[PDB]
RNA sequence: CGCGAAGAACCUUACCUGGUCUUGACAUCCACGGAAGUUUUCAGAGAUGAGAAUGUGCCUUCGGGAACCGUGAGACAGGUGCUGCAUGGCUGUCGUCAGCUCGUGUUGUGAAAUGUUGGGUUAAGUCCCGCAACGAGCGCAACCCUUAUCCUUUGUUGCCAGCGGUCCGGCCGGGAACUCAAAGGAGACUGCCAGUGAUAAACUGGAGGAAGGUGGGGAUGACGUCAAGUCAUCAUGGCCCUUACGACCAGGGCUACACACGUGCUACAAUGGCGCAUACAAAGAGAAGCGACCUCGCGAGAGCAAGCGGACCUCAUAAAGUGCGUCGUAGUCCGGAUUGGAGUCUGCAACUCGACUCCAUGAAGUCGGAAUCGCUAGUAAUCGUGGAUCAGAAUGCCACGGUG
């Protein structure tokens, strides 16, 4: 088969030492992988009034980025799988692997 | 924001969960168009009223977590502008940095 | 307007109609559903409605069918300004 | 003028966050409270162990809550009882299952939450306020601060007109975003009212 | 304009015609950025102008131009609270600008029923100097030498 | 061998192939006359190549995305411009005179808050 | 003065009329009796008052302890009640204006002065000289984000130059070139060349370059001023209420209407209106959600139902524009207010008081007195698109591109 890996964080450096670690542990565990890829980084934006009564055109703007990244993986032995299942990774990365 | 208004609040939310969401059936199955379309729909318009004036979500007024402020409010976050911003100057909404394109 | 599948009534509104119906007329009958549509069944009674503070009542002529009973109940009093 | 928090314009620059989990829109407003309800209790509980910090991460659906404390003896109590009945009451809390760690803070007078509250607690002892600022200005420069401000607002002295009195010594450069500031506030509740305390701590750019 | 006196910014020549004062005359007649419709307005009149009173078509256009170019104008001069009018000779620059804007609005206030037979008749108009086009020139010019004195 | 450019404007950004000999231009597979239906757009990507003189010389395969009309016209010009300096490269110092080579840098700018537009004010009054 | 309010039919809601409660709607502690939940019963506008069914978790270290309910007596709860002229926090404003100060020295009996003034220069108390000053701090600038050029890496859900094939759609084989995506790096410093300048700092001009002198835009707001704004976000000193200024419910109100003002939208047309045909975007949102195809309806919509937690699916066929035809300067084939009739959808519920659709109606208005506002370039002007709030409900607000 080809089992697919979406990536997601709140930073940039944190999600690609993620990537980082899933890309090495899966050719030394003797896997060809295909990536990694960036995916858009979708910013969501806010726009909040900063006085607690009147005075509506002192606003503060702010954003949450969350950066993608994907990885295919081309050679799905049974070494491959108990290697990524089992890996130290962030608190700050989500995972959602495709079967 | 006035104690009784969150109760109220409180107890609109807990008495939505309690029937709708579960018993919804009494318009979205009977209310249809086929031979429901007799006696038994009109029925079921006048069963709709015998639940509670609450009970349904289109009394949350969804106010502020903290402070109870029925303004203002940021669905992502479940609190005020004002809290908002105050708790994300501190660093504790994460990811929350100011934006500046 | 409402749609075509089924009009409003309150069912302590239609219950009260429907023992005035039998059992005769009486004195007007003392009510706060605004919302209610005016049915064939109520020609003849006289609805005392709510209006904030009062019950104005209101004898049901044949035209009054269709219409709610709100409607025969004005909510604000003015009359000039100077 | 009014000034931009001078933590919250360096997020991202110089300064971390103090809570670094993910969600997707659905658990974001859930665990933010449940955030709120930890922090508010671990203030309250620890209040005379001078506790500076609180970083709340969650792995998957774990949470661990890193106290940064200046006295981590008395968070840890006699060889960790304490810190299991905070952690069997934080796993209440938050729902999922907690952890509890403890990082000690070296130096206590360069950490601007507990300068505020050094100087929040000498003025609900009635203590005169210049002492409070002066002996926490001087005890913070002379363990190597490049600059520090502190800042008291508010009926002080019991005096009926609020004033504003600061005292800088050093050198603090609030526009420069590669400037390690270290600012917090506190807030003092006395017979006359309220009295805010700012402290600022400048430890070198980069 | 205390400080920093400026250059200007460069324009395209006409892509019909090859003409950088024809361009700036569309530019004139244009409203709310509509460069589309302006351009088939101008060259809808300047045929109209050309076929119709003889041709030799932009040798017509700035034959109508040369007739409504001012030569002098009078400027305000605030001195203590009377403040002169004192007659100031026109720029270059400012004589074809004052040309072509005299004429749009002349063009404009007419009751033809289009807008390029408007600008025909205010081009034929000028050629043969008549109009409002060329009275607004000599109205300026009427008022230059009644203030001659203040030179 | 194809020879390459790449140009943008506002927000359209252009690929261009030049090929020796002929003079057809197709424009996502359709020619100039059929694309570009405003006789501006046909003259600023016909505008690099009569300094340059080809009568019949150079087929340009050109394909374009993103913004309007003016935007894709001036993307095709910059990305001529940048095809026909790979194509020879003794052609930059008169296209630099024509101002063909200059990238123009000009965006929309943002709307800011309490203001309508990017710079347009709301109406003020003293009382 | 389209301000709090990023969205008042009920709710919100703090106001009014009426019906009701008094350790309470919300919290801790005590005693007693009931495990919680279930789901129907008649009155009442509703809050509130009257039967059946049932649980029994848990160790009992077997008195019961732990969750949830009712009743009783108190400490107490509760207050969007008053004071922003008792306060904290936050915000406006002069003003992104170039300023505001201190140490030590010196001068003056002293308040104070000097530094910070002077000659030049700069966007800048910016820099260079001179000088009883020598230094320093908060500001300025830079460090941050975005936009404009190139290089490296990775290549799907994005891309299609060279190839094969094709149902002629990148759709298949395939390719890693290109567009693009997002990580890393390079680039602009008055660096270079003339000239002017006090052998200065700096100015004008030129080359190269994608970009030239702060490249464009944003964030960033010094000491202080106005007893400026907010006790109704929250917090808080004092005062006041405590069978009510607290609490629950139904209906009404915040939408009234002789008038005056502020901020907007649509018009008064031919650079246009209508009809048919046909091009070119960006940035977003989505699971009690976005909802395609097909069928029905003139239409708003309805039925059925795929896909999508998303560079994949959907919202979602951009409009100005261009081509052809018609109207021919009129209160009009301009304008779409008002009112009548018939509907759709959301919602317990559209009477007061929702949005939208169809048919009919077709006011004022023909460019606006005195006066007054915004804008220096991708700006103004004009044309559409999206989001937050939100069941439904933008001409407002916050964003995005087109023409220019
Ligand atoms: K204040
Ligand atoms: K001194
Ligand atoms: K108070
Ligand atoms: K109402
Ligand atoms: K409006
Ligand atoms: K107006
Ligand atoms: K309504
Ligand atoms: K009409
Ligand atoms: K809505
Ligand atoms: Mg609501
Ligand atoms: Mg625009
Ligand atoms: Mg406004
Ligand atoms: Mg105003
Ligand atoms: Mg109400
Ligand atoms: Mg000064
Ligand atoms: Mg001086
Ligand atoms: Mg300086
Ligand atoms: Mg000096
Ligand atoms: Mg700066
Ligand atoms: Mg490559
Ligand atoms: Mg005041
Ligand atoms: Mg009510
Ligand atoms: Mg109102
Ligand atoms: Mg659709
Ligand atoms: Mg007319
Ligand atoms: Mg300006
Ligand atoms: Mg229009
Ligand atoms: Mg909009």
């Amino acid at each position: 088969q080809r089992i697919r890996i979406r990536l997601k964080a709140f930073d940039h450096r944190l999600i690609d030492q993620a990537t980082a670690e899933i890309v090495e542990t899966a050719k030394r565990t003797g896997a060809q992988v295909r990536g990694p890829i960036p995916l858009p980084t979708r910013k969501e934006r806010f726009t909040v009034l900063i006085s607690p009564h009147v005075n509506k055109d002192a606003r503060d703007q702010y954003e949450i980025r969350t950066h993608l990244r994907l990885v295919d993986i081309v050679e799905p032995t049974e070494k491959t799988v108990d290697a990524l299942m089992r890996l130290d990774l962030a608190a700050g990365v989500d995972v959602q692997i495709s079967l | 924001a006035k104690q009784s208004m969150k109760a109220r609040e409180v107890k609109r939310v807990a008495l939505a969960d309690k029937y709708f969401a579960k018993r919804a059936e009494l318009k979205a199955i009977i209310s249809d168009v086929n031979a429901a379309s007799d006696e038994d729909r009109w029925n079921a318009v006048l069963k709709l009223q015998t639940l509670p004036r609450d009970s349904s979500p289109s009394r949350q007024r969804n106010r502020c977590r903290q402070t109870g402020r029925p303004h203002g409010f940021l669905r992502k976050f479940g609190l005020s502008r004002i809290k908002v911003r105050e708790a994300a100057m501190r660093g504790e909404i994460p990811g929350l940095k100011k934006a500046s394109w | 307007r409402s749609l075509k599948k089924g009009p409003f009534i309150d069912l302590h509104l239609l219950k009260k109609v429907e023992k005035a119906v039998e059992s005769g007329d009486k004195k007007p009958l003392r009510t706060w559903s605004r919302r209610s549509t005016i049915f064939p069944n109520m020609i003849g009674l006289t609805i005392a409605v709510h209006n904030g503070r009062q019950h104005v009542p209101v004898f049901v002529t044949d035209e009054m069918v269709g219409h709610k009973l709100g409607e025969f109940a004005p909510t604000r009093t003015y009359r000039g300004h100077a | 003028g009014q000034k931009v928090h001078p933590n919250g314009i360096r997020l991202g620059i110089v300064k971390p966050w103090n809570s670094t989990w993910f969600a997707n829109t659905k658990e974001f407003a859930d665990n933010l409270d449940s955030d709120f309800k930890v922090r508010q209790y671990l203030t309250k509980e620890l209040a005379k162990a001078s506790v500076s910090r609180i970083v709340i991460e969650r792995p998957a659906k774990s949470i661990r809550v890193t106290i940064h404390t200046a006295r981590p003896g008395i968070v840890i109590g006699k060889k960790g009882e304490d810190v299991e009945k905070l952690r069997k009451v934080v796993a209440d809390i938050a729902g999922v299952p907690a952890q509890i760690n403890i990082a000690e803070v070296r130096k206590p007078e360069l950490d601007a939450k507990l300068v505020a509250d050094s100087i929040t607690s000498q003025l609900e002892r009635r203590v005169m306020f210049r002492r409070a600022m002066k002996r926490a200005v001087q005890n913070a420069m002379r363990l190597g601060a490049k600059g520090i401000k502190v800042e008291v607002s508010g009926r002080l002295g019991g005096a009926e007109i609020a004033r504003t009195e600061w005292y800088r010594e050093g050198r603090v450069p609030l526009h420069t975003l590669r400037a390690d500031i270290d600012y917090n506030t506190s807030e003092a509740h006395t017979t006359y009212g309220v009295i805010g305390v700012k402290v600022w701590i400048f430890k070198g750019e980069i | 304009p205390r400080r920093r006196v400026i250059g200007q910014r460069k324009i395209l020549p006409d892509p019909k015609f090859g003409s950088e004062l024809l361009a700036k005359f569309v530019n004139i007649l244009m409203v709310d950025g509509k460069k589309s419709t302006a351009e088939s307005i101008v060259y809808s009149a300047l045929e109209t102008l050309a076929q119709r009173s003889g041709k030799s078509e932009l040798e017509a256009f700035e034959v109508a131009l040369e007739n409504v170019r001012p030569t002098v104008e009078v400027k305000s001069r605030r001195v203590g609270g009377s403040t002169y009018q004192v007659p100031v000779e026109v720029r270059p620059v400012r004589r074809n600008a004052l040309a072509m804007r005299w004429i749009v609005e002349a063009a404009r206030k007419r009751g033809d029923k289009s807008m390029a037979l408007r600008l025909a008749n205010e081009l034929s108009d000028a050629a043969e100097n008549k109009g409002t086009a060329v009275k607004k020139r000599e109205d300026v010019h009427r008022m230059a030498e009644a203030n001659k004195a203040f030179a | 061998n194809q020879y390459y450019g790449t140009g943008r404007r506002k927000s359209s950004a252009a690929r261009v192939f030049i090929k020796p000999g002929n003079g057809k231009i197709v424009i996502n597979q359709r020619s100039l006359e059929q694309y570009f239906g405003r006789e501006t757009a046909r003259m600023v990507v016909r505008q690099p190549l009569e300094l340059v003189d080809m009568v019949e010389k150079l087929d340009l395969y050109i394909t374009v995305k993103g913004g309007g009309i003016s935007g894709q016209a001036g993307a095709i010009r910059h990305g001529i411009t940048r095809a026909l300096m790979e194509y020879d490269e003794s052609l930059r110092s008169e296209l630099r005179k024509a101002g063909f080579v200059t990238r123009d840098a000009r965006q929309v700018e943002r709307k800011k808050v309490g203001l309508r537009k990017a710079r347009r004010r709301p109406q003020f009054s003293k009382r």
